[PDB]
């Protein structure tokens, strides 16, 4: 600072500013909570947004707490090429739709969609840069899985699944199977949680688990972790 | 972009007084702001500078001590308080712009000015009038004392221009370069403490004083100026 | 009259085999420390760039370095006899090596409010770290400052020994002092952050049962989980108390050696909690580093 | 209807065979040339003084 | 069928400009370039390291003055460097963080920016009112914004598979060049600003005519996505960087490859690939965390630049030819030299 001229001087307190302010920002920034939500066709992410182009982003906000929803269903592309720009977020919140029984693709009426969906999981829950992340496991539409497995034994998807068919034993079985798919049972957790479409708990819920998934982090990077 | 003054008029000595200068059409909070003032002698002196984020200023040795600069962010304000008036301070102050970064202009846009009558590199011009015809091409010479030119390649040097009632614009900054929406009839060269300034074919909007200017370190002083 | 010495033995029971025991374990505990530190630090100092975290745990790390560095003159006397070093140094070596001990119990309570205050209070200043370090550093200068004006050479054949000279009144009133005042309020501060840390960890844990969350073979995770981290935060509790005791214990010890009158501070009795305290300097960058 | 997708691949696949093409040698010849021809205008290649370089 | 037919018909098509290519093929580039002097080794020192970037950076590109920088990264942030005093000239917000690509225009009066929000915002840096203010955004593009260079002309590529020709002024595309079935990642300008070229995770890259808008020549041989392309100075030659950890030269020319640029120690994929001012060296930033310098002439590896602790994202060479720069996902720039 001593051979430089009166302008060096005045452009070096410029970027001394500039640099305040982006630290301000980059602290205002890291202060917001960043959930990813996926999913498959009509799975129930509609209610889910409601309950609570390339990318369409939400906003929220719960008790102190803010919310960036990150919908991402919208952008049809090649997945592995982007999706290691949303590496880092808060939470993944994955919802499945429980009437998936009867229901087939329409480009291939062979295939089931629960397969569908679990094909998705898999890739997405064993993914190479969603290693640390939790996933928020939503089971959308029971009150339509009530009705349909009454009339449609559940034993058409899964031909190795032997149990009482109803709803409080179905559920159980899905819910494990969905649960299985996860390889690194000790750095990632599923907070799986079964939802209606009149249901006003959901934003509680994931206010509880991104809680306990801060909690966790900060145990983490503290040490004593 | 306008900068409007307000504040001047006739005082007794002794007093003091508060000049103002709105900011209208411009980010106001990421300029630094000059005081210039200008005695009836014609001849330009800096007065006083605050920075971009109030984190620095400077005056002039003259008015160390009476004179307080400070600046307004959110009302877009630049405020002159001025404390023992001396017979010595009968001027009209202007107000100036200013922003630094690699590849600015720093004195681009002047204000218009507050008439206030009460009742160091040294800058060598050549003359006091150049008079010649429209048409021809018109040379002026400007010296320092000590060499303009830094180490960093650059030479703080800046060609300004009054016209009979209005105030300076920019001309040209470093030496070289041609300031925004000025005709490239007008062009500037030299070297170490000898600079002269070209005019290829001078009109009928060229008429008035030329001023040279240091800004290789603070104060900055003004030239005296040549009259066309 | 009879003043209590504090490194001077007559070793006169076995010849030069307590000398060489001595010396062998201390150097062994320089060399260890020494190495152990100075590789925390610089993994330390390499990830600052990169967590950008207020970690204040360097200072602990660099406050060991005093210990490691005042343990020489104390191997040298033991090797030596009769105290045969200059007055001058009688007056700094144990006024740095309490100054180090208070730094590293308070940078240890400092620590593990820093880690409450950031789980309790969730994360999703910086020039406050710096005041704060330079305010226990002075704060601890203040306290030990009595032990470096209070040392006298006295020969006690005559033998030469550094120990430390007092007004009953005003012993006391600095022993206590310093122990309430260095002892118990950390050891309380990481008591309460420590036990509230677990109490939130317990309460996310338990609120999310409620809302069904955890299926069948998930809990025996969370629970095999829950124990590992409070295994963790339960040693981290027991080696401050366990490591900072004995020399607690041993000063109180020396304080009742005056009314008591009575043999129970021994000179060889003495150099071993001393030793025992130098090994909580290659101990830190074990426990505060478990990467 | 794919027949005018197909239709305008080919199409493009007719285009794209009626260029000439000079042999390989004189392509590496060529690259051989410039990069031997402006050896003494790269600075990464050749380092450069203290006082010429401007990130010194 | 008539489709049958169409595809048979193009197979054979295929097969004789295979044959062509062939055909022209005397000798490969590193048996001509077997008896000249070899480079040896390139050290680097780290001049300048930017820091100030708070999340990964994904683009960057240098002034046509090789003086000013311009990065991009995630946290939503453009900054422009000095690279000489390392100030900060301009920080600019972007409305959409997830930005992906950045432009400087060669006049130094525009900026350009893009990501998943497949919209390419245009920024004025020199008003009259002190700030920068976004000059046009550029809609029109179904699939995310992979790469855009300035040529008032603008050519962008995206993830639906087609690249764009705009005009600033107006704000619509005057042409757009289709004939890509996979997504296209990097685009290439030559120095004559006239013929362009795209690589697509099809594996192939286009050479594209910007005044007619059609696709003069397709260049295939990679066997995974084409991350990164670029020109020899001269602009008759390619430099294509693939997911399969080997980089290719293409020529114009001859329609032909020349040289591949492997190693057994690197298994990971290409992300930024540059030449040097006289085309003797090639860089090349990889996955593992390093950027290597390969000799371009020949084919042997000559220098690594091994000072980044992350992926490295993005590189670059001035014009003059001094200086290198390189980011990463580690959020500092580092001009080496
Ligand atoms: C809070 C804290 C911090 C550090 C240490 C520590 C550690 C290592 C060590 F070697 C010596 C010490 C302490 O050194 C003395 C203190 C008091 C006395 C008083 C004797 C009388 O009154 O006669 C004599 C010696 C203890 C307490």
């Amino acid at each position: 600072g001593c051979t430089l001229s009166a302008e060096d001087k005045a452009a070096v307190e410029r970027s001394k500013m500039i640099d305040r302010n982006l630290r301000e920002d980059g602290e205002k920034a890291a202060r917001e909570v960043k959930l990813l939500l996926l999913g498959a066709g009509e799975s129930g992410k509609s209610t889910i947004v409601k309950q609570m182009t390339g990318i369409v982003e939400t906003h929220f906000t719960f008790k102190d707490l803010h919310f960036k929803m990150f919908d991402v269903g919208g952008q049809r592309s090649e997945r592995k090429k982007w999706i290691h720009c949303f590496e880092g977020v808060t939470a993944i919140i994955f919802c499945v739709a429980l009437s998936d029984y009867d229901l087939v693709l329409a480009e291939d009426e062979e295939m089931n969609r629960m397969h569908e969906s679990m094909k998705l999981f898999d890739s997405i829950c064993n993914n190479k840069w969603f290693t640390d992340t939790s996933i928020i496991l939503f089971l959308n539409k029971k009150d339509l899985f009530e009705e349909k497995i009454k009339k449609s034994p559940l034993t058409i998807c899964y031909p190795e699944y032997a149990g009482s068919n109803t709803y409080e034993e179905a559920a159980a079985y899905i819910q494990c199977q969905f649960e299985d798919l996860n390889k690194r049972k000790d750095t990632k957790e599923i907070y799986t949680h079964f939802t209606c479409a009149t249901d006003t708990k959901n934003v509680q819920f994931v206010f509880d688990a991104v809680t306990d998934v801060i909690i966790k982090n900060n145990l983490k990077d503290c040490g004593l972790f | 972009v306008q900068l409007v003054e307000s504040g001047g008029g006739l005082v007794q000595p002794g007093g003091s007084r508060k000049l103002s200068c709105s900011a209208s059409g411009f980010a106001f909070s990421s300029f630094g702001m000059h005081w210039v003032r200008q005695a009836p002698e014609k001849g330009l002196e800096w007065v006083a500078y605050i920075s971009s984020g109030s984190g620095t200023i400077y005056y002039a040795d003259t008015v160390k001590g009476r004179f307080t600069i400070s600046r307004d962010d959110p009302k877009n304000t630049l405020f002159l308080q001025m404390t023992s008036l001396r017979s010595e301070d009968t001027a009209m102050y202007y107000c100036v712009r200013s922003i630094y970064y690699y590849g600015s202009s720093p004195f681009d846009f002047w204000g218009q000015g507050t008439t206030l009558t009460v009742s160091d590199i040294v800058m060598t011009q050549a003359t006091s009038s150049v008079p010649v015809t429209p048409g021809e091409s018109v040379s002026i010479s400007c010296r320092s004392s000590k060499s303009l030119l830094h180490s960093n390649g650059n030479t703080y040097l800046y060609w300004f221009l009054q016209r009979p009632g209005q105030s300076p614009q920019l001309l040209i900054y470093r030496m070289s370069n041609l300031a925004s929406g000025v005709p490239d009839r007008f062009s500037g060269s030299g070297s170490g403490t000898a600079f002269t300034l070209t005019i290829s074919r001078l009109e009928a909007e060229d008429v008035g004083v030329y001023y040279c200017m240091q800004h290789l370190e603070y104060p900055l002083t003004f030239g005296a100026g040549t009259k066309l | 009259r009879t003043r209590f010495p504090f490194f001077s033995d007559v070793k006169g029971d076995h010849r030069l085999v307590l000398a060489a025991v001595e010396t062998t374990v201390l150097v062994l505990i320089f060399a260890v420390s020494l190495l152990g530190n100075v590789c925390a630090l610089v993994l330390v100092a390499r990830r600052r760039r990169r967590g950008a975290t207020a970690c204040l745990v360097l200072n602990l790390f660099c406050a060991d370095l005093l210990f490691i560095s005042a343990i020489p003159l104390v191997l040298a006397v033991r090797w030596t006899e009769a105290w045969l070093l200059g007055p001058v140094a009688c007056h700094l070596l144990f006024y740095v090596m309490t100054l180090s001990g208070s730094v590293t119990i308070l940078t240890l309570a400092a620590v593990s409010l820093e880690r409450m205050v950031c789980i309790v209070h969730l994360q999703r200043g910086r020039r406050a770290r710096a005041v704060l370090l330079a305010l226990i550093w002075g704060y601890s200068a203040v306290a030990a400052l009595p032990l470096c004006v209070f040392f006298r050479v006295v020969p006690q054949q005559e033998i030469s020994i550094c120990t430390l000279i007092w007004p009953i009144p005003g012993e006391i009133s600095w022993d206590v002092s310093f122990v309430t005042l260095n002892f118990l309020v950390p050891g309380l501060v990481i008591v309460i952050s420590y036990s509230k840390i677990l109490q939130i960890t317990k309460a996310s844990r338990k609120r999310l049962t409620v809302s069904l969350a955890y299926s069948e073979s998930h809990q025996i995770r969370v629970s095999q989980q829950d124990f590992r981290l409070f295994r963790t935060l339960f040693l981290l509790m027991v080696s401050f108390f366990i490591m900072w005791s004995p020399i607690i214990i041993t000063i109180l010890l020396i304080l009742i050696q005056n009314f008591k009158q009575d043999l129970v501070i021994w000179p060889s009795l003495f150099f071993w909690v001393v030793a025992f305290t130098f090994a909580n300097s290659a101990l830190n960058p074990i426990l505060y580093n478990m990467t | 209807a794919s027949i005018a997708q197909a239709r305008k691949l080919v199409e493009q696949l007719k285009m794209e065979a009626n260029i000439d093409r000079i042999k390989v040698s004189k392509a590496a010849a060529d690259l051989m040339a410039y990069c031997e021809a402006h050896a003494k205008e790269d600075p990464l290649l050749t380092p450069v003084p203290a006082s010429e370089n401007p990130f010194r | 069928s008539e489709l049958d037919q169409l595809r048979q018909e193009a197979e054979q098509l295929k097969n004789q400009i295979r044959d062509a290519r062939k055909a022209c093929a005397d000798a490969t580039l590193s048996q001509i370039t077997n008896n000249i002097d070899p480079v040896g080794r390139i050290q680097m020192r780290t001049r300048r390291t930017l820091r100030g970037h708070l999340a990964k950076i994904y683009a960057m590109h240098w002034g046509t003055d090789s003086r000013l920088l311009v990065s991009a990264s995630q946290d939503g942030k453009l900054i422009i460097w000095d690279s000489y005093t390392t100030n900060k000239v301009h920080a600019i917000p972007l409305r959409s963080s997830w930005v992906m690509t950045c432009a400087y225009a060669p006049s130094g009066n525009y900026v350009a920016c893009g990501g998943l929000d497949n919209i390419c915002s245009i920024y004025n840096l020199k008003t009259r009112e002190g700030n920068v203010r976004v000059s046009r955004e550029l809609a029109g593009h179904t699939g995310y914004l992979s790469c855009c260079r300035f040529l008032n002309q603008i050519v962008t590529s995206s993830g639906d598979t087609t690249c764009a020709l705009w005009d600033i002024e107006t704000g619509q595309q005057t042409t757009t060049f289709t004939g890509h079935t996979g997504d296209v990642m990097s685009l290439s300008l030559a120095p004559d600003t006239r013929l362009f070229v795209s690589g697509a995770c099809d594996a192939s890259a286009k050479l594209w005519d910007v005044r007619e808008g059609m696709c003069r020549q397709t260049f295939t041989g990679h066997e995974s996505d084409i991350n990164a392309i670029c020109f020899f100075p001269n602009g008759n030659a390619f430099a294509t960087g693939s997911d399969d950890a080997t980089c290719r030269l293409f020529d114009l020319r001859a329609d032909q490859e020349l040289m591949t640029y492997s190693h057994d120690n690197i298994i990971c994929g290409i992300t930024s690939v540059s030449f040097s001012k006289s085309g003797r060296l090639l860089l090349a930033g990889y996955d593992d965390f390093n950027c290597n310098v390969w000799d371009a002439l020949k084919a042997d590896r000559a220098g690594v630049l091994a000072g980044h602790d992350n992926r490295v994202s993005c590189l670059g060479v001035t014009d003059d030819g001094m200086a290198v720069a390189t980011g990463s996902w580690d959020s500092f720039l580092k001009i080496w030299n």
